[PDB]
């Protein structure tokens, strides 16, 4: 069962200086908001196989 | 329902509203408060008789049997009308006999009439034994009619207007459909049986309409009389019938009130029937509780903080009770029906015990049972005559059973004495420990200061309203011009008019010479339309200024009051929560009469003694507030008398002993009684002078600690009982505050202590208080009472009673007031009923039925006839009253703990914002530019199709007139106000400071160049402030009211369609509710009684927050960061001065123009600027400067660790990272912690987590847009 919170919850309590202007936090999260919108694509790796 | 059905189809409408079918739009909120004005009062009642049902209660018709009121009234010495005590010597209430006689019709509405003005005429002019006897019955007995805020005939209309649809039921699954009915509720059958007696034409006359000029009085029949005790009755029970169903009363305990209220009106005098009867309902179920076999529950585990002096309180558990926990105390049953049976009513008595002895053990419905209870004593205010109020209660000299020998005192030294050591009773310790308290302050080097001279003739103009003009009495010993101030249209009251003058004459010409008989009471006149009050002249509150200072530090070191807003819900309510649990058992000593109490026979002959004493040590040649060092005449050695230098600081007390001595001048001069005046010397203090009962306060610890550790360990006869009392102390074992106060027993045997040893104790200490006279009014049914406030096992116990629904003291025979000021009183009578937990669906369905009567106003003015204002409905939702139904989502999810203001506004504008995005999207036109925080959607058109901007702006325009002289014209304004400022300003130091804090700020206004012509609170705003507070209790002209009422309509009309611009940049902060928090208490421990699981919404929040506030890091502000000021400065216009400058980057001069501004010197001034700082600083005094404040409704709470870490600026995971506030959380997240707690307060249910989602533009740029604000302010 994914429950993809468990990679954010170890990532969002990375600590951080907020007075940068690069939130490395921030950027692999905009990499993963939609989450890619569905989570098959894991499983239709594995089907491939 | 046919009740429903009878309504009228506007008046239908709002029922719809109320139900939650609808939303409230503004028309239903016109169409419906026009229906209230224009219709008859008398049409009310008659939709009572439109409901068929039937409970058992009978009104007897020996009701209307009334006594003569000439029979009750006559003339005694002075010529003065009274009562004369027909059965018992209290009897002076309002007897019940027939106002018929008394009044002549009326001319506008011939069925209701006024006084009859033939004796109206002739009272005035010859002063008779029968038409002055009338009018002094006739204007007491429309005075207890017009002792409620509004008609009790339109407060019966307001609550048959909610019980006509029922609630409709949210999604919230935790509401229930009420058990209560009305056609169960002999409180509204008692009143259609009355009402049966009231009709000639099936129409219902109500016996009093009361104008708020005074209550006009309905004419009788000819076969039928019109008594007074009936229009009491109906607003009792219209008292009770609106708070059974707020409380969720069962109906059988109506029945237990309402045939008490039918006994007193069947007695005669029926406020002194109901006043004999006072403490029944709590002592049949309050003080006695819990004496039977069956007994068990949880109860709060609350520690005391160890550290006794800091009077910390933290709960720290629960405790399963059981059958040694049960109180010792014997029950108050006994007492109780002796006095139910002097009234026939034993019946009452076994009502409540059958139902009390159906509750066995503490839970939550066994503490609904005691509030239910305590709703059946009647919260009416009785008024008896302010003549006869003085009379009698403030006759009282106590009975001294240890008076000290005249063999005691020394010889004189002028006009005092000391006490010789040879005499060591209780008087020693108290002659003792007042010496040593003046010893500190002829030692303490905090006078000489001028501003500590400033405060202390700030306190006495600004705190009391003051009584007389006693210069027009001290022209005798010198000539003064004595202005009239005529030339200047302000009160001639003691607070500008007195003090004013003052600044011309010193006191050392004036002192001497001080004794009146006109002190106090009236405005220098013997007629008016005022009530003798009671504080005295400023000058000789300024020969009283030693005994206030010495009580000061008597209190200092034992009641740190703090002076805060916030002491009552901080200091009392814990300790009240700490007493009354199963470890500790407490006796609430309670001293009546302690005004009365202190004579100069035997306590002000002894304070003034040892104070003379005091003030020996230190400079004997010292002048002390412009009173200099004097000539003593010694005569203490018999055979060495001698001329002593004294200090001007025993110079005053020299003429303090005089003034006690004469006694205290109470004038009467009050406007009920036709023409009774006399003046008369009392050994009675003022009541309510918190400056001067604290001397109470400074006796009340200081006559306990020999109590506790000298007497009662000698005198006691219980061997077991001296072990108790050798180790308990009041600094650890009692709590005081004016003349109650708690006492402690000592941990290891407190609970496990004998009845029988404590009633040999309170013996002792009843038996201690006839040494000094002070009557003790000691309880001890194992329940806290430390301030008017309860206890039961841990659980408060909100008096309903305490609050009335209906009821409004009034010490004036009018109200005083133009309309718009019942608004105002709307807003205080909704949140007592939020702090006094009631079924919070039904008050809140009540107060917008209640409010909507107090939207339309209108004013009869001879040049223009006709005016009539109209508030929005979203007026009352800018003050604080939440609203029931928004259109798009449920009802009643809006909580009553919303905040007020802009805070509550943001609150309302976040939950419902989705919808209103949505539905503006369709069916309006987008906008041609784009908006920030609704993008292209419409909203703040459709916010204005809503009236949302209408209510914003009409609740925070003005509803008070303001005067019509300004300065303008040719009026010459500064003769009172600038001699005021000679006053304020007596010292040239003090002086040159204020002039250079205005001088270096208005350099730095256009130097920084951020503001101009801002308001920064300066002394000089102090005597504005002052004779401002003077005119605002005068009657204003019809030219004022007119213009505050043109400006209303103006204002409600204009096209203005935009928010404040704080609230336009609070809607960028988006804040989100997680998960509920976890919990602070055991949800089956009763926190505060009422908020049951069936009371959700007060349910949740004293469950999830709990009801002991927290002393954390913040603490809420108990520190304000200037610890002084001259009175009428607010300090929360002051840290909202300098915080901001601190986050405007301002240079240190800033800081130190504001500081001389307020009095502060120039070495304070650096040394409170580099005190303050942005982190230092606590999270609530941070939001201050930006007008987010914690709401009185919050005050009960534990909000300090749910701001601290619940409340989200930045939950990394969730929120989008424009809304970082890097660089500035230090002061913005403050603003964002408290928006998100503005938010979860105003959502029923649990208390949610709160978490920033986004700011629309950047975090950075919301700290620019409000550093442009704080530029502004």
């Amino acid at each position: 069962v994914l429950d993809p919170t468990v990679l954010t919850n170890a990532i969002t309590t990375i600590s951080e200086s907020t007075t940068q202007t690069i939130s490395p936090i921030s950027e692999i999260l905009r990499l993963l908001q939609p989450m890619g919108n569905d989570y098959a694509a894991f499983w239709k790796c594995i089907a491939s196989w | 329902e046919e009740l429903f059905n009878a309504l009228p189809q506007p008046l239908q409408q709002l029922s719809l509203a109320l139900a939650g079918e609808i939303p409230l739009t503004d028309h239903i909120f016109e169409q419906a408060a026009s229906t209230w004005h224009v219709q008859p009062r008398s049409l009310t009642y008659k939709l009572l008789d439109h409901i068929p049902f039937a409970t058992p209660v009978v009104v007897p018709p020996s009701i209307y049997h009334s006594l003569d009121w000439s029979k009750c009234f006559a003339v005694n010495q002075d010529r003065v009308e009274r009562i004369p005590t027909i059965d018992n010597p209290d009897d002076v209430y309002v007897p019940n006999s027939d106002i018929g006689p008394l009044l002549t019709s009326l001319h506008t509405i011939p069925d209701y009439g006024f006084l009859h003005p033939t004796i109206e005429n002739d009272a005035t002019t010859l002063r008779a034994e029968r038409a002055r006897c009338a009018s002094t019955f006739y204007k007491i007995a429309s005075s207890q009619a017009r002792q409620v805020k509004l008609d009790p005939i339109r407060m019966l209309g307001f609550l048959l207007l909610v019980q006509a649809r029922p609630r409709v039921p949210s999604g919230l699954v935790t509401d229930q459909p009420t058990r209560r009915d009305p056609t169960l509720s002999p409180a509204l059958h008692a009143i259609w049986q009355v009402m049966q007696y009231y009709k000639v034409a099936g129409v219902y006359y109500a016996p009093a309409l009361v104008v708020p000029s005074g209550a006009i009085w309905w004419i009788p029949p000819p076969g039928k009389r019109n008594v007074v005790s009936v229009q009491y009755l109906l607003t009792d029970l219209i008292s009770l019938a609106i708070l059974a169903h707020m409380t969720d009363m069962s109906p059988t305990l109506e029945l237990t009130g309402v045939l008490m209220y039918l006994r007193a009106a069947s007695s005669h005098s029926y406020a002194y029937t109901l006043l004999q009867m006072k403490s029944v309902f709590p002592a049949l179920s309050l003080r006695s509780m819990y004496r039977n076999k069956g007994f068990g529950g949880k109860a709060p585990a609350i520690e005391w903080t160890e550290p006794r002096s800091k009077y910390k309180f933290r709960w720290t558990g629960v405790t399963q009770l059981h059958d040694g926990l049960r109180p010792r105390s014997p029950s108050m049953d006994v007492p109780t029906l002796e006095t139910l049976a002097k009234y026939e009513l034993v019946d009452i008595g076994h009502t409540i015990i059958r139902e009390r002895n159906a509750h066995p053990q503490h839970n939550h419905d066994s503490v609904r049972f005691v509030r239910d209870v305590m709703a059946l004593t009647s919260g009416m205010y009785l008024v008896r005559q302010p003549t006869m109020s003085v009379l009698r209660e403030y006759s009282q000299v106590p009975d001294i059973k240890d008076p000290i020998p005249p063999s005691a005192w020394t010889g004189p030294i002028g006009n005092v004495r000391y006490l010789l050591p040879s005499v060591q009773g209780p008087a020693r310790h108290l002659y003792d420990t007042w010496r040593a308290a003046a010893r500190q302050i002829a030692q303490d080097p905090q006078w000489h200061d001028p501003l500590n001279q400033a405060i202390m003739r700030a306190q006495y103009v600004t705190a009391r309203g003051g009584s007389s003009a006693s210069l027009k009495f001290a022209l005798k010993v010198t000539g003064i011009v004595l202005p009239e101030y005529d030339d200047s249209k302000v009160k001639k009251s003691s607070k500008i008019y007195q003090a004013a003058q003052i600044a011309r004459i010193a006191f050392m010409l004036l002192i001497a010479a001080i004794h009146a008989e006109v002190t106090m009471g009236i405005r220098n006149q013997v007629q008016r339309r005022a009530r003798s009050i009671m504080p005295l002249n400023v000058i000789q509150q300024a020969i009283s200024a030693p005994h206030t200072l010495v009580a000061n530090y008597i209190n200092k070191h034992m009641n740190l009051s703090t002076t805060s807003g916030s002491v009552v819900t901080d200091k009392v309510i814990p300790l009240i929560l700490y007493a009354s649990t199963p470890p500790n058992t407490v006796v609430n000593v309670d001293i009546k009469a302690c005004d009365a109490s202190i004579t100069y026979n035997y306590f002000l002959s002894v304070i003034c003694g040892a104070m003379h004493e005091g003030f020996e040590v230190g400079n004997a040649d010292a002048a002390f507030m412009g009173v200099p060092s004097t000539i003593v005449s010694d005569r203490r050695s018999p055979v060495a008398p001698y001329s002593r230098p004294i200090s001007g600081l025993q110079t005053m007390v020299q003429h303090l002993a005089d003034l006690y001595a004469a006694g205290f001048r109470y004038s009467v001069s009050d406007a009920f009684s036709s023409g009774n005046k006399f003046s008369f010397p009392t050994s009675t203090f003022p009541s309510g002078s918190t400056a001067t009962s604290t001397e109470h306060t400074a006796n009340n610890s200081t006559m306990m600690e020999y109590f506790l550790n000298v007497h009662a360990p000698s005198h006691v006869k219980s061997a077991s009982l001296k072990r108790i009392l050798t180790d308990m102390t009041i600094q650890r074992n009692y709590v005081c505050q004016g003349d109650d106060g708690i006492l402690l027993l000592p941990h290891e045997a407190a609970s496990k202590i004998s009845a029988d040893d404590m009633n040999e104790l309170l013996t002792c200490l009843r038996d201690y208080g006839q040494l000094f006279g002070w009557n003790y009014d000691i309880d001890w049914s194992d329940t806290a009472e430390y301030l008017k406030l309860y206890a039961l096992m841990g659980c408060r116990i909100p008096n309903t009673s305490r609050h009335p629904p209906v009821g409004k003291e009034y010490a004036a025979p009018q109200t005083d007031e133009i309309w718009p000021s019942l608004i105002d009183i709307v807003i205080g009578h909704h949140l007592n009923g939020v702090t006094d937990v009631l079924n919070w669906r039904e008050w809140l369905r009540f107060s917008w039925a209640f409010a909507c009567y107090s939207s339309r106003g209108g004013y009869t003015n001879p040049r223009g006839q006709s005016f009539s204002a109209q508030y929005p409905w979203w007026t009352f939702v800018y003050l604080g009253i939440p609203p029931i139904l928004l259109p798009g989502q449920t009802p009643f999810i809006h909580s009553c703990y919303m905040p007020p203001g802009d805070q509550g506004m943001f609150s309302i504008l976040n939950g419902w914002r989705d919808w209103l995005i949505s539905h503006a999207s369709t069916t309006l036109p987008p906008l041609r530019h784009n908006h920030p925080v609704w993008g292209l959607s419409d909203v703040p058109s459709l916010l204005s199709q809503f009236g949302v901007y209408a209510g914003y702006h009409a609740a925070q325009h003005y509803r008070r007139p303001k005067p019509a002289p300004e300065t303008a014209s040719s009026d010459s304004i500064n003769q009172i106000t600038s001699d005021l400022t000679e006053y304020l300003f007596y010292d040239s130091a003090l002086k040159a400071r204020v002039m250079k804090g205005r001088y270096n700020w208005e350099r730095l206004s256009s130097s920084l160049s951020l503001n101009v012509g801002s308001r920064v609170p300066s002394l000089f705003d102090v005597p504005g402030k002052w004779v401002a507070a003077g005119r605002d209790a005068e009657k204003p002209p019809p030219s004022s009211v007119e213009d505050m009422f043109t400006s209303l309509n103006r204002c409600i009309r204009r096209p203005t369609h935009s928010f404040s611009r704080l609230l336009e940049l609070y809607l960028r902060v988006h804040v989100a509710l997680g998960e509920s928090i976890p919990l602070a208490i055991d949800p089956d421990v009763p926190q505060v009684a009422g908020a049951d699981p069936a009371n959700d919404d007060h349910w949740f929040k004293y469950t999830c927050l709990g009801d002991i506030p927290s002393a954390t890091r913040n603490y809420f502000g108990e520190s304000l960061f200037v610890g002084r000021v001259v009175s009428g400065l607010d300090v929360e216009a002051v840290d909202a001065t300098l915080l901001r400058l601190k986050i405007l980057g301002a240079p240190p001069e800033a800081f130190i123009a504001v500081l001389n501004g307020i009095g502060m010197s120039d070495s304070e001034a650096h040394q409170i600027a580099g005190r303050i700082s942005l982190a230092n600083a606590q999270l609530v005094q941070i939001a201050r400067v930006v007008h987010l404040s914690i709401p009185s409704s919050w005050m009960t709470l534990n909000t300090g660790p749910y701001i601290h870490h619940h409340a989200y600026d930045f939950k990394p995971g969730i929120t989008q990272p424009s809304a970082k506030s890097r660089d500035k959380s230090i002061w913005m997240s403050p603003i964002l912690k408290l928006l998100c707690t503005s938010y979860a307060m105003t959502v029923a249910g649990p208390v949610r987590t709160s978490i920033v989602t986004e700011i629309d533009g950047s975090a950075a740029a919301l700290s620019g847009n409000l550093r442009v604000w704080m530029r502004d302010v």
